[PDB]
């Protein structure tokens, strides 16, 4: 059983979604995170199945702004009507810069996940990163915050649930293994449009050749990377400068001021030594720090860990390849 | 130890007959000579080979000459080695360790 | 699986090439490859490898350093990834 | 006499242990059986080995050079306290490589060594880093006595690398921690002075704290001064050796100074010539092949007038440090210029950065396993 | 003010560019050329900061050019060439400056581009003479550290220093160096 966690299984995402995914692939959201649609599934052995999807739009022009839900009601009852039911699992955005679980999705996905505990959040990966591996991102979030479910304040229930330390590398489930049955019809076309009507299919293949050759792939990938990572690493830094400064460097001149009462005045306060230690906001850490952005640093290793892959590849068959 | 091989032959005193007792002993250093002569000569002239063996004659060099294949060279010098064949470099040519590098990475 | 498929079309690239040969070989063929897999293969070896010097090898060699210790960085920062989230833990 | 109080309680204990030892290890199968289940840990049982290994070669040490002459340490200990316990069969565990390298460590004080051979042969157990780096130790300094300068640089470089995924943890190098360090620095010392136009590889086995001071050391040794000459044998002798006690420093008692011409003198006539082999590649190979303008160049530069230039300058080419040929018509000299290799640590430490990224990642895993 | 710092700061920039960047420091001519950088909007100057930002940007490029726009014109604007009879002197020193720290600005970024140099280009180019041009780049290649071997005689460079790849890889390996650095701070407060 490699269902997940106390109220769901595992996901499979079945090809006709995920065609209407790359439909609205990368644009109507590219340099803006839109949440690009709903996964609406069901239930099936050992996992859920989503069948189909419908894609949430929202006002686009340059920035993202949220719209009506005469959209989303309208559309679930479009859906109802011909097909299933409103039965929205989960969710993808795309979307921006190679698969990166950011704040706002961890926030926005734990309104979703302890309101319909069956749920996962997808992040379709495609091209943009050198694809490359994990191009089909699940996860779902933790059932022990949403057991010491809102909120993690600044203070108080950042500490606190920072030493009850739930998980911030948490699994990631497998999303396909297995035969999905509605391979059926795509299946058939296969034979048609190869060999006797292999424009599309070679048209498809041959992107390929035009991945490798041209302007600064890898190049660009380690350019984002040397900005978007070295931008997170300086917010720790200094993140952690701070609170460490409050924690021990502070307690350091205001307990050698505490030598100087000498501990104690017995006729009257003791006013003084009383007011020492009077409240810096972190006593110790900093928590969406230590969670949120923990799932970034493990998502920050990943986008490294792919693009060092297609990196080993042509390193073997550059040098092979010329050998002979 | 220092490989001073003239020195050594002057060195010597001859009325110590213990030094003459040791069998083989007289040739053996020699044969330690003209080792060290084929690993850091490519020629070495005819006098010059003759004093390092203790000033030998004519006669007495063509055992050395024969031992280990050395032959006369115009204007006149006796062939130790071939010139690349002394030197031996193993100097710059790696960063072929592709792959163990790559199995390594490989997960 | 792009990677393993890529030497499976030369293998079976192998097969063909084999049996255009073989076409001349038994018999007399080879008009399929006279000048039509003929002005193929000269655009295939025009392109995968590049011309054949030893600069070339020796500049492959160099940007394969290159992309390597590119590589390597890229595990010496996911090093470095782990040891800031590691203190900030402790 | 609280000084030999302490002294004769070790041998008179290790002596009682040492029939305990050849007993247990060779027959009785449930006497060991038996050892194995009680504790919790069998270190207990390991660490007794090699403990007795330094503080019985300290014991022994102190009484070899206290008393000179008819000999009752030395041959004692050779044949009963040394071959006893090792020649015969290995108890089952680390513990027959622990008296083994007990037995390279007592074979490494005393001068006679030749049995590094089947020492090796009879290490058939799994070397574990804890035994692999303790004979690294004393393999390079086997090889450090072959004159194999080239080979034994290598494996200092490695045991002070402090990436050999040590640990420990639990008193495995207690009380010698810093030995490891200042020994393994020592002895690579004195090889970079012998043939170092090659590595480019000393980075890798010494921090730049210690590479700036030793490294001018090379320097003002064998061009300029003498006085490194001096300075560096002064620490090289407690190392090259490892006498592990010098006795009560007092001029009431003679009986230790004695041994101590011997094991030093010994030293001398290593590091002499071995030395004066230096300054003669030090001189940097500027041009490769040399015409009349360079090797006269070079021989102003051996020595002068008049007497004997050509002879010292063709003794010296023979040794280890020059391939060459000469020529007669020309009168050419032609020679052999080789250098190593630049980056060799990159792919090295690719492994040793992701232990750096492994145990980060394993030991908040055990805090996360606590505070969970 | 603005001029006098521009001289010394726009070669110090260019240099902070091609990766010499940790020397960057506010609340200086730095700051006070930021202002009026980031203006989305400025065509022809007509103010004397905006005469400032122009000969600022064409020292940034490189071209001697530039300069002499605003030495010339808005300092007849402006009149702050006109309250000075050694404004004659201040001219040339102003000039040469100029020719020599463009010139800099120049190297800084091209010398990746570079396998050698016709020294002799530079002098007439930047309308310099050889012995100051000497002096120049001999002071630059040792101050600035350079990878570049010269051949003052022959008036030759040959430099071949690489990498262009190596403004990601040096910024990740800052990036990196900087992360054990603050982390042992955050250590010694620990402790």
């Amino acid at each position: 059983g490699g269902s997940g966690d106390s109220a769901v299984k595992q996901v499979q995402i079945d090809g006709l979604v995920v065609l209407k995914i790359i439909k609205h692939y990368q644009e109507e959201g590219q340099g803006t995170e839109v949440v690009q649609g709903v996964l609406l599934g069901l239930v099936v052995e050992d996992r859920l199945e989503i069948t189909n999807c419908f894609p949430f739009p929202q006002h686009t022009e340059d920035d993202a702004d949220f719209d009506e839900v005469q959209y989303q009601m309208e559309m679930m009852r479009s859906l109802r009507h011909v097909n299933i039911d409103h039965l929205h699992v989960g969710w993808y955005q795309s979307t921006y810069y190679g698969s990166f679980v950011t704040r706002a999705l961890l926030d926005s996905q734990f309104s979703y996940q302890h309101a319909i505990e069956e749920s996962v959040v997808l992040i379709y990966d495609p091209i943009k990163t050198a694809q490359g591996s994990l191009s089909l991102k699940a996860y779902r979030l933790t059932p022990k915050l949403m057991e010491v479910c809102k909120e993690k304040d600044f203070s108080p229930e950042a500490l606190k649930k920072a030493n009850i330390t739930f998980e911030h590398m948490f699994e990631e489930v497998p999303i396909v293994i297995k035969n999905s049955h509605l391979i059926n019809v795509l299946m058939w076309e296969l034979e048609k449009k190869s060999a006797v009507a292999d424009k599309h299919e070679l048209l498809s293949l041959a992107s390929s050749n035009h991945l490798g050759k041209n302007l600064q792939l890898l190049m660009d990938r380690v350019d984002e990377m040397s900005q978007d990572i070295v931008k997170y690493n300086t917010y720790m830094r200094n993140t952690s400068k701070q609170q460490q400064q409050k924690h021990q460097y502070q307690q350091r001149r205001q307990q050698e001021n505490m030598q100087r009462q000498s501990r104690g005045e017995p006729p009257l306060p003791e006013e003084d030594l009383s007011k020492l230690f009077k409240p810096p906001q972190p006593p110790a850490r900093m928590d969406s720090l230590l969670i949120a952005g923990q799932i970034n640093t493990y998502c920050q290793n990943i986008k490294e860990f792919t693009a060092q892959n297609l990196g080993k590849l042509f390193m073997a068959q550059a040098l092979q390849e010329y050998n002979n | 130890e220092t490989c001073h091989f003239q020195a050594f032959w002057q060195a010597l005193d001859e009325n110590m007959d213990l030094l003459e007792g040791i069998t083989g002993f007289e040739d053996s250093v020699r044969k330690f000579i003209c080792h060290v002569v084929g690993i850091t000569y490519q020629h070495i002239d005819r006098w010059l080979l003759a004093e390092m063996l203790g000033d030998l004659t004519d006669s007495q060099l063509k055992m050395w000459m024969s031992k280990y294949g050395w032959s006369a060279d115009e204007s006149g010098q006796i062939f130790i080695c071939s010139q690349e064949e002394s030197i031996k470099p193993k100097n710059i040519v790696e960063k072929i360790d592709f792959d163990s590098v790559s199995s390594i990475m490989a997960s | 699986d792009l990677q393993q498929v890529g030497g499976a079309s030369a293998r079976i690239q192998d097969a063909l090439s084999t049996v255009l040969q073989y076409a001349e070989d038994v018999l007399s063929g080879k008009v399929s490859a006279d000048n039509t897999v003929g002005r193929f293969l000269m655009s295939l070896v025009n392109q995968v490898p590049k011309i054949v010097p030893d600069d070339f090898e020796t500049m492959l060699n160099s940007n394969i350093n290159d992309l390597l210790m590119v590589t390597y960085l890229a595990n010496l920062t996911q090093s470095q990834i782990a040891l800031n989230e590691k203190l900030v833990n402790l | 006499q609280w000084l030999w109080d302490i002294i004769d309680e070790f041998i008179y204990q290790f002596q009682s242990f040492s029939q305990y030892r050849c007993k247990t290890a060779k027959k009785s199968e449930e006497e060991i059986d038996f050892l194995r289940s009680n504790p919790k840990i069998w270190n207990v049982h390991s660490v007794l080995n090699v403990l007795h290994s330094l503080v019985d070669k300290s014991n022994i040490n102190r009484q070899l050079e206290v008393y000179t002459s008819g000999g009752d340490p030395e041959s004692v200990a050779g044949e009963y306290g040394r071959h006893s316990l090792y020649k015969m069969l290995g108890y089952f565990s680390l513990v027959g490589l622990l008296r083994l390298h007990s037995l390279l460590g007592d074979y490494y004080q005393a001068i006679k060594v030749l049995e590094n051979i089947e020492l090796n042969k009879k290490s058939m157990y799994s070397r574990v880093p804890e035994c692999q780096v303790t004979t690294y130790y004393y393999v390079g300094f086997a090889y450090l006595m072959m004159r194999r300068y080239q080979d034994a640089i290598r494996v200092f470089a490695n045991i002070l690398l402090y990436i050999q995924r040590t640990k420990s943890m639990f008193q495995r190098t207690t009380y010698k921690y810093e030995m490891i360090n200042k020994q393994n620095e020592q002895m690579h010392a004195l090889l970079a002075i012998a043939l170092t136009m090659y590595p480019m590889r000393i980075d890798e086995s010494i921090h730049l704290q210690l590479r700036e001071k030793y490294g001018d050391k090379m320097l003002r040794m064998q061009k300029g001064d003498p006085q490194v000459y001096e300075e560096l044998f002064s620490y090289s002798c407690p190392k090259f050796l490892s006498p592990v006690v010098p006795n009560y420093d007092s001029v009431h008692p003679n009986y230790h100074k004695e041994p101590f011409l011997q094991q030093l003198k010994v030293f001398s006539d290593e590091v002499q010539q071995q030395a004066q082999l230096s300054t003669i590649r030090s001189f940097l190979k500027l041009y490769t092949t040399m015409p009349v303008a360079k090797l006269a160049g070079f021989l102003d530069l051996t020595e002068q007038e008049f007497r004997i230039q050509l002879l010292v300058f063709k003794h010296k080419m023979k040794n280890l440090v020059w391939t060459s040929g000469i020529s007669a018509l020309d009168g050419e000299f032609q020679s052999a210029s080789e250098v190593d290799f630049y980056i060799d640590k990159d792919m090295i430490h690719i492994a040793d950065t992701k232990v750096a990224r492994r145990y980060g990642d394993f030991f908040i895993r055990q805090i996360h396993k606590f505070e969970e | 003010y603005l001029v006098s710092a521009m001289l010394l700061e726009i070669p110090y920039m260019a240099a902070h560019e091609s990766d010499a960047r940790r020397r960057m420091i506010s609340k200086q001519f730095h700051h006070q050329l930021r202002v009026g950088e980031r203006q989305p909007l400025l065509g022809p100057p007509e103010s004397m900061r905006e005469h400032v930002v122009a000969a600022s940007k064409a020292m940034k490029m490189g071209d001697w050019k530039t300069c002499h726009s605003f030495i010339i014109n808005e300092k007849m604007n402006g009149k702050v060439w006109d309250l000075f009879p050694e404004a004659d002197k201040v001219r040339t020193m102003l000039v040469r400056k100029i020719q020599e720290e463009s010139l800099r600005t120049y190297l800084f970024t091209y010398s990746s581009v570079y396998d050698s140099i016709s020294m002799e280009t530079l002098s007439d180019m930047f309308e310099l003479d050889l012995p100051t041009v000497h002096s120049i780049i001999s002071k630059m290649i040792i101050n600035e550290e350079l990878m570049a071997s010269l051949d003052q005689p022959t008036q030759t460079v040959v430099m071949h220093r690489t990498e262009p790849t190596a403004q990601q890889n040096l910024a990740l390996q800052l990036a990196e160096k900087l992360g054990s650095l603050v982390e042992n701070n955050e250590r010694v407060f620990d402790h």
